[PDB]
């Protein structure tokens, strides 16, 4: 095979190192005869080169057989050689998502034969890579070698690969402008607009700027056809879909079989709407064993079979028409879980995709829907370059009056309303100002740092009063218990003053969900009111009523 | 002949990630260091170069023209070294006394001056393609970089020549230069420092180099405000001792005592109080302290700056530049088609740019937004040659009250 006239790529071992010298155990009769059939192919071929023991490198030779078959393969150990070679750049950064490929009128996949091998490696670096094939045991001095191309498994390999088809091909992107040359591992995925002939023809002076190169390619009858199955994707002309998911019947799921479970379907969830994970990814909490069973909860049951129903059917997506806008479409799949379609053409999905997150301990559907919106608004610019308009299903009001109000910045891109319930809401409102003739609840909690015992109660204006005794607290859980009483025991209006920034905080931000079983009977008790105003003072300031409970429930806590 | 550039020791260049850039940005790059290239400013590399910078596309202030932004914050610190304690250039505390301040760009002064070869690779970066096409262009600057501290410590000497003569002519004009930009104060009619700056862009256009107005004296207040009123609440009270409480702490010797007493018992919100007169001494003692300086803080070079913004509500920002929670440096507001990032955007760099003129050094910013959020959008809104370091926060329920 060729090895590329081109420049050498630079290598330098890392700073105050040296390259590696590490010994080699000796081998058997039939693997050093192996090694030494191998061997000398490569140097008749130019990929390595004899040395002699003046190179104090070395790194470990081995050899492994056949499964089935009866070949061998040379495997060479650049563990040390790579602990001690420079970090290159990281070659691609992400890969081409289908929904953002442009549909292309003739496509031929090229895949670079002998990759790494047809390409050479900097002269001066080629000496750390000298191995050794023992001799039959002890006696007689190893037979050194060293690479004169670029290693399978060393660290510099697929980095220096990339840039010598980058500069390869830098000439003919010039003179080919309209069309497109997809960069990924030791493959090019070449696309125009010309009729087959020019095509068929512009694909073979690519073939042959390739091999001036060096670079060998399959010519056609060997290039493959449509659909490619690139990926875990089906690349068909006019579509493209995730390859065939299989859900597999069983009698009883083991905590690996779930596993597996989540990730087809959450790689089909990129064309499939509405695929649902939540329930069969809370088994997987504190997994046993990867061969530990677990029965399926019926809310599992249930999603799984909402899931199986979903697949039955395929669904495919379409392409990427650089001229139409892009409609990113949002719902609420419930519990914190959020489902989204992306189209050009109503719909006619380019891709769908989910989010669910828990951002902080206590949220909201306002702060989740933004959340999901970012989080797609990002996913567009990476794969169009451009960011979508959304349709979401919360009122302009809504957003309005809430982001009016949030000590937050916040910031939809452009956005309409669309009628798909569930709607997003705030499910309640703080009042701005006290509410005349409501009861003025004054509460407060302590705990004990060291018996762990709390106390939650509050004192009334209206002569009312309250003190709880808690087990297992602490001061949060105790201030937020001392809310709950007051708006346990005060009926559809009462003002509320505490001295927890804590409690507050997470109130005044109108959570309408939280880990917190407690914050959750607050929340269904803050929805059922017909209006509460909630107040803050500083603690163990001579303030009225505050002065008042903090004696109350500081009496054995402290 | 270049000056060589020393990493700080044991540490070593930036390996930065480079943020999804959009199509229009990214053409508009290409452009630009395509550019660049031919006039020799930058070089294409090879992966060899484990480093990266980001970099953005922006647009400037009423500008048509896009402009590129490399992020060297990380290059930065791990060079604070040479542009510090090394080649730093000192900052006159005149300059915030000037009457008139203006701001130009001096970035262009760079590209005439070489890089030491030694530390090119430093300044490394990528421009991304779409959906991962294809590699991104590699590039490394062959000349001082606009954005690096390193530029403006090294063009120090020419900088110092190319102005001998104004300056020589002026001596009441303060020309104070912070990376990419030249601060120039004079305490002139508007009309003669409006004059005096076309002949220093005149002075600067013999040697290449190619405004906008400050007014930093009249750079005010923006105490603790207590609220004056004619029948007072339960609730005002406790809002207001509340106020005044934490007014404490950062202000020295603030009572609270008398507006305490009145709450006594536990009574409804709504219900009014009539203030004892000694309680107004208070609030007369009060909002007398709170209408002056602090006493006892001083800004100390060695520390980092910290700016805290707080979102008021109608295009209201507040904010506070302190090094040591508390002992606030300075406090002011910021106020506003505008949405709570591009306003949030503006106040950042308002700051930031007094900051550089009354300390020469920028804050670090903890800003009341989601990471994700401003990361994606504050680009279409900068418009510094420069940027500040910043974390994200979520602002304390009262602290945004007690501010107001
Ligand atoms: N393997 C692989 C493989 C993997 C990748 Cl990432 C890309 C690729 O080539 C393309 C696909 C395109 O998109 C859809 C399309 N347009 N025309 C087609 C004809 C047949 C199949 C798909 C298409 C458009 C252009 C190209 Cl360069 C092939």
């Amino acid at each position: 095979s060729p090895i590329s006239p081109i420049e050498t790529v630079p290598v330098k071992l890392k700073p105050g190192m040296d390259g590696p010298k590490v010994k080699q155990w000796p081998l058997t009769e039939e693997k050093i005869k192996a090694l030494v059939e191998i061997c000398t192919e490569m140097e008749k071929e130019g990929k390595i080169s004899k040395i002699g023991p003046e190179n104090p490198y070395n790194t470990p030779v081995f050899a492994i057989k056949k499964k089935d078959s009866t070949k061998w393969r040379k495997l060479v150990d650049f563990r040390e050689l790579n602990k001690r070679t420079q970090d290159f750049w990281e070659v691609q950064l992400g890969i081409p998502h289908p929904a953002g490929l442009k549909k292309k009128k003739s496509v031929t996949v090229l895949d670079v034969g002998d990759a790494y091998f047809s390409v050479p490696l900097d002269e001066d670096f080629r000496k750390y890579t000298a191995f050794t094939i023992p001799s039959i045991n002890n006696e007689t001095p190893g037979i050194r070698y060293q690479y004169n191309v670029l290693p399978q498994g060393w660290k510099g390999s697929p980095a220096i690969f990339q840039s010598s088809m980058t500069k390869i091909l830098e000439p003919f992107r010039k003179q080919n402008p309209d069309i497109v040359i997809y960069q990924y591992m030791d493959d090019l995925y070449v696309g125009s607009d010309l009729e087959i002939g020019q095509h068929r023809t512009k694909i073979e002076e690519l073939r042959q700027h390739l091999l001036r190169w060096g670079l060998t390619t399959p010519d056609k009858k060997h290039q493959k056809e449509p659909p490619f199955l690139w990926m875990g994707y089906e690349l068909h002309p006019d579509k493209w879909t995730v390859q065939p998911i299989v859900l597999p019947e069983k009698d009883s799921w083991t905590v690996n079989d779930i596993q597996k479970l989540v990730g087809k379907l959450n790689w089909a969830s990129q064309i499939y709407p509405g695929i649902k994970v939540r329930q069969l990814c809370k088994l997987l909490r504190g997994t046993k064993a990867l061969t530990e069973v677990i029965p399926l909860t019926e809310e599992a049951e249930l999603e799984l079979a909402e899931n199986r129903e979903i697949l039955k059917e395929p669904v495919h997506g379409v392409y990427y028409d650089p001229s139409k806008d892009l409609i990113a479409e949002i719902q609420k799949q419930g519990q914190g879980q959020w489902t989204y379609q992306i189209y050009q053409e109503p719909f006619k999905n380019l891709k769908t995709g989910k989010y669910a997150r828990m951002r902080g301990a206590h949220t909201n559907d306002v702060k989740q829907l933004t959340e999901a919106v970012q989080k797609i608004t990002t996913e567009s610019i990476v794969i169009w370059g451009k960011t979508p308009k959304f349709k979401l299903p919360i009122q302009k009001e809504t957003w309005e009056t809430w982001w009016t109000e949030y000590w937050q910045a916040t910031w939809i891109p452009e956005w309409e309303f669309v009628n798909t319930p569930p709607l997003v809401k705030l499910w309640y409102q703080l009042e701005k100002e006290p509410i005349v003739g409501a009861e003025t609840f004054y509460v407060d909690g302590a705990a004990n740092r060291e018996t762990k015992l709390g106390k939650a109660g509050y004192v009334t204006n209206r002569g009312r009063q309250k003190v709880v005794t808690l087990t297992d607290t602490t001061n949060q859980k105790t201030e937020l218990q001392a809310i709950y009483l007051a708006l346990q025991d005060s009926g559809l209006e009462v003002n509320i003053v505490t001295d927890s920034q804590y409690a507050l905080g997470i109130i005044q931000a109108q959570p309408d969900q939280s880990e917190s079983e407690l914050v959750n009977q607050i929340i269904e008790q803050l929805i059922k009111k017909e209006k509460v105003y909630l107040a803050w003072v500083p603690a163990h300031k001579g303030i009225g009523g505050n002065e008042q409970v903090d004696k109350l429930v500081s009496a054995g806590i402290r | 002949e270049t000056v060589p550039v020393k990493l700080k020791p044991g540490m070593d260049g930036p390996k930065v990630k480079q943020w999804p850039l959009t199509e229009e940005k990214i053409k508009a790059l290409v452009e630009i260091c395509t550019e660049m290239e031919k006039e020799g400013k930058i070089s294409k590399i090879g992966p060899e170069n484990p480093y990266n910078t980001p970099v953005f596309a922006i647009k400037k202030k009423d500008s048509t023209k896009w402009r590129k932004l490399v992020d060297f914050r990380e290059l930065n610190k791990r060079t604070q070294d040479f542009w510090e304690v090394q080649l730093g250039i000192p900052h006159p505390a005149g300059l915030k006394k000037k009457k008139s301040v203006t701001v130009l760009d001096v970035g262009d002064a760079y590209f005439s001056v070489p890089l030491d070869e030694d530390f090119r690779k430093y300044t490394a970066f990528t421009i991304p393609s779409i959906n991962n096409e294809t590699p991104g262009i590699r590039y490394q600057y062959n000349v001082l970089p606009q954005g690096w501290k390193g530029s403006p410590a090294i063009f120090q000497s020419s900088m110092t020549k190319i102005l001998e003569p104004f300056r020589k002519q002026n001596p009441d004009i303060v020309i104070y230069q912070y990376m990419d930009d030249l601060y120039v104060g004079s305490d002139l009619e508007i009309g003669q420092h409006r004059t005096k700056i076309e002949e220093l862009r005149q002075h600067l256009l013999r040697w290449g180099l190619t405004g906008y107005e400050l007014h930093p004296d009249k750079w005010t207040v923006q105490p603790i405000v207590l609220p004056e009123k004619d029948s007072w609440t339960v609730n005002d009270i406790q809002k207001l001792v509340g106020k005044l409480n934490w007014a404490s702490q950062i202000y020295p010797g603030i009572k609270v005592r008398q507006l305490c007493k009145l709450l006594r018992g536990t009574k409804a919100l709504t219900e009014v109080i009539p203030l004892t007169e000694e309680a107004e001494l208070e609030l007369a003692e009060n909002r007398e302290i709170l209408k002056e300086p602090v006493h006892g803080v001083y800004y100390d070079p060695s520390k980092d700056l910290i700016a805290e913004i707080q979102k008021q509500g109608q295009g209201q920002w507040t904010y506070q530049i302190y090094q040591e929670p508390f002992k606030n440096l300075k406090t002011g507001k910021y106020a506003r088609h505008t949405n709570d990032v591009k306003q949030l955007t503006e106040a950042v760099q308002k700051i930031t740019t007094e900051s550089i003129v009354i300390w020469g050094k920028t804050p670090k910013f903890k800003l009341p937004i989601q990471k994700e959020t401003w990361e994606t959008w504050w680009t279409e809104y900068w418009q510094a040659t420069w940027i500040p370091e910043w974390e994200f926060v979520n602002t304390p329920p009262l602290v945004k009250l007690w501010y107001q």
